[PDB]
């Protein structure tokens, strides 16, 4: 029980394996909706600074075409909740949150362990 | 005569779009940092036709494919506009410095992937040769 | 002229079913919490026909598919009613503000899945242009 | 032997890893039957309260249309026995019980470990 | 007009075999505990044809499939007999409430599974309509 | 050596994890043979009482028709030898023995671990 | 009339090969202890043809397959001799008590497996029937 | 080294897990050869007694046709060496030794761990 | 008349190549210790044709394949020498003691493997019979 | 005769490209240490045609495949130039010392791999023979 | 935290399992760009001596063509950063870095574990 | 560091699990090259004695024709270096060294673990 202690330990563990020198940002777009003729653009960015840690880098290979892209997973805290389609800015390279994966056994999840795949291809 | 056709097509394409980010064959290239759109260049060999009985006049067909890739969750209309502009520029009957566009400005189905979407544009170039 | 076709189709469909839950191209959308029915919007680009010999008269075809979903264990008759309602609205010969419907109101076989069932309704639109 | 002990320990274990703040409910529909013309509706819901624990959430990917759904497994008590086609409401979100998985070596199974798939698609 | 046809065919089969265990569309049903034969009901949608040049007179086609299951190790003669009475009952040209049997009384090859065997019986039904 | 030791241990183990309140039966069919025209029926049932234990339930999914059946494994004793094509009556439900799996290193196998699959589909 | 086709085929084959070890449809059968050859029986359902315009004179076509199995490492000439004898017994034009063999005595290529080999023999029977 | 020590230990181990009441036989056929016309039969059996150990039963399913076959793996001694296509007779049921698998680090293998598949299908 | 044709093919091939190592149907054969080339023997069952309308005069077609295997890293021209000699010996028009070679001396492309290569030579034999 | 075709093709190819590192059939070959381009000789066998009615004048058709391989990231134009050199050497109608080139100098689309790219060129040789 | 510690530890670990007699080199090509007609050459090599460790060789087989190629994985230090398309000279044989795989928990990765595929085929 | 120690340990290790009565040989062919007409034969054998150890026998099945062949792995010393196409004579049965697999972390590999496949098919 008592998920508060779990929250404390999770925050401390995340703060342990981290570097306070990598700029990480979070982009939330939302509330689109088409014009009466059927075309418009959603003008909002919603950028918020974020910190965390990364593990398990992997390369991306399509058909031998020499594009040289990479993908990573992340571990994050329980503020500025992660929805299923947000953008994560990691050191000049954007990624899309493909799966959020909250580490959960109850309401108000204590941490997220998302998977980020690089934007474009 | 197949080297010169590829050279001419590449020359025309990069003369039109030198500045805009693009990838061309067999060179290690990295996508833009901000995730914006970029162009892809491909070259496909067609068949070589023997026209006459004496096998002295031949023809070479090639297919040029240019793809526009755009990030997911950003809509489709701007990509469609860019593809329409490319098709309008690459119209039929244009004369390259070696061969000519047999027929151009075709837009095909969107290929969907969960990391980023792509729209292809395909046309064909031809050279008719007579070896003496 | 392929941008305006999609624009017109989206305009008509949205004017008909603005309020009802629907999904569009390349926008993040979450299904209803209750689990009721909702609609999908898909756009398929057809080939472009070249009619004449001077290469100036052109045509554009497109195919529009709309799907209706419903939860398992709840019958099929409401889904059939909604599907034939969509088919009745999208009748043949209707004139869009850019092109026109070539044929409409076709229903196909039920596609079933472990988490929910879906029924498709497909039609096609066309435009024809002459270049100067 | 002595399955009462297993009943008791299973109930205590289920009660341990649970949060008494997540609204959870169970829906049992039944007793259908068609009209002479061949169409009708079953007018019964039979909603009941329930509590338990969940684990191992998963995101859902179909073909890349950004539909953003999720799926869950559960562990439950030995009360209000579960069937193979019941509904479970989890904090405003409904799911269908695909497999029950009664943890059992005898009759009156001590607990259930069902798999819940999100309704619609 | 596809809803009423399905309703009428379902009503006919149900009135014929009300007592015998059967499975309908998208309703939770558990097979008999003893393991005796039970029937499966399925419905298939066909294409809709435009007959004229003014697109006013149309037709609707449907396919109905019924299945007989039996446990392994119990032979095949009872199942083949049962399929025989089903085929005899669903004879060609019978008139339903909204439509009629276009072509009926077909038995197909047995599909074999190690847990239980199935024999299908398939027929087709039709409705003709004119909308003014 | 001394396979009677293993026999006694297996019998006691099976008696441990069993409930003497689940109606269970075994059905053997045999001695068929066709008529001069090619159709007849073997008139015998051969039902006998039996007891044992089960584990690892698993639902059955075919293509989404919502048929809602389940399948299990078994552990049994060394009496009333189990054949490859027998029926097992479980609590009102019949299954077919698809697999025998005798735990064996000698003759008269000490115990059986059959795989039961539910009758019909 | 499809039950009687299987009945007659079983009657003929069983009268010819009562004593030989054989396996029939959906009966739990175990191979011989010594590993000797045994026969396999199957029945395959064909289509039913409509002949007239009033849908009264019908036809039924069935495919019968007999398989001969044998252990690996024991040669093939005895199996081929047995297949030849089967073909000789099943001549074309033989009159069954309910129908007749349409074309028979066909031997197909050997199917090979690491546990044992099988040679299939396939033929077809037909019945023409009248309804009033 | 001293492979005789491995030999004696393997012999005692195999003798440990064996029952001297299961009739086991080994059949070696060989020395065929066709006539000038192209057909004949090899008249030799070469059946000898043998005993050993068996484990890991498995059942066979081909296409759902209810054939009820099974296959075994074995452990044997180093007398009457096993070849790659010999016949093993167990309790009246014949199997083909599909694979020999001699437990080997030297010539004259200390023991064999054959894989048997039931004859016919 | 199928057993005799296979027997005759075996007799001819074996009488030509008694000494050289070879593998026949369904007999446990081990490759030579040295790993040099050896022959493979196969028999493929073709269809049987009914010639007349009274169903009395028939024909039988069979395919015979001989495979030459050889170790990797040792070249291929020895195998090609053996292949041409086999083809020359098995020429068209040679009359076997039961039937005759319908068409002979066909060599197909080599199948390539990482343990040993094999090249096939395939031909066809025919026997025609009249049942009285 | 089929060996002479391969012998003549090997003679011509090997005389033209002695020094250039190349890989022959079924010989253990290691690539150059620097990874520079090397030649891959391959031989494909086609069918043989019986031209006449007395089965005396025959034809042999063979396919010859030359593949060029080059490391990734080093460009493709020089590989295309080398392939053009090969094709120009293997021009149409060349008189081989045993047979002749039926048609040559055809280049097909590039196959792409993540460890090294390959361009195939392909031609065909033919020999007409009269048997006495 | 304290990534200098793990940096030194990784460097000394790499130094332990290395041979200071295997000539190893690193080649970086870059800055291409075509002529106004569409063809040119990048005229630079940029070779630099490197040392490290290798493990887990694997042979390459394509279709039975007897090409006799091999592939390796490597471990390296944190100088002369590894890109996704660089060339590695291993004892007179070239390989391409198919994947870099920097062992990372922060910026300035401490070491690389590249996968090398043989040049040509 | 100090791979000589590893070399000595490997030498005694291979000498441990070996039998000095299995006749084994190494065959190295090389230096071919065709005639001006396009065909010739490389006249050299280069056969030498060798000793080592083997493990994990595995039978070969292609499609069910009863060909009865097998293949194994080996453990060898650091003399007479092995290639990817060398021949190994095992008790009169030849095998191709498909994969060399030298256990390596340094130049002059300490030992080899070749994969051997039976010649012909």
């Amino acid at each position: 029980m008592n998920y508060s202690q779990i929250e404390r330990m999770a925050r401390k563990g995340v703060a342990f394996f981290t570097d306070p020198s990598r700029p990480m940002n979070l982009i939330k777009q939302g509330e689109y909706g088409y014009d009466e003729n059927g075309f418009e653009i959603p003008p909002m960015e919603q950028v918020i600074p974020i910190s965390g840690a990364t593990r398990r880098p992997n390369a991306r290979e399509i058909d031998g075409e020499t594009i040289r892209a990479s993908d990573i997973l992340g571990i994050f805290n329980n503020d500025h909740e992660i929805n299923e389609g947000d953008y994560i800015e990691i050191d000049g390279i954007r990624h899309v949150v493909v799966d959020a994966r909250p580490v959960q056994a109850s309401l108000e999840p204590v941490a997220y362990r998302p998977v980020l795949r690089r934007v474009s291809v | 005569m197949h080297y010169e056709l590829s050279a001419a097509a590449r020359a025309a394409f990069l003369s039109k779009y030198r500045d805009f980010p693009h990838y061309m064959e067999n060179r290690n290239f990295t996508p833009p940092k901000d995730g914006g759109m970029w162009l892809r260049f491909n070259y496909i060999e067609g068949d070589t036709l023997y026209l006459s009985i004496d096998r002295k006049c031949k023809s070479y067909i090639a297919i040029v494919q240019i793809g526009v890739v755009f990030p997911p969750g950003s809509g489709v209309d701007e990509a469609r506009l860019k593809a329409k502009e490319i098709a309008d520029f690459f119209k039929d009957g244009k004369m390259l410095n070696v061969g000519y566009i047999f027929e151009g400005a075709i837009v095909h189905q969107i290929v969907k992937h969960e990391s980023g979407w792509m729209i292809p544009v395909r046309f064909t170039v031809r050279v008719d040769t007579k070896e003496t």
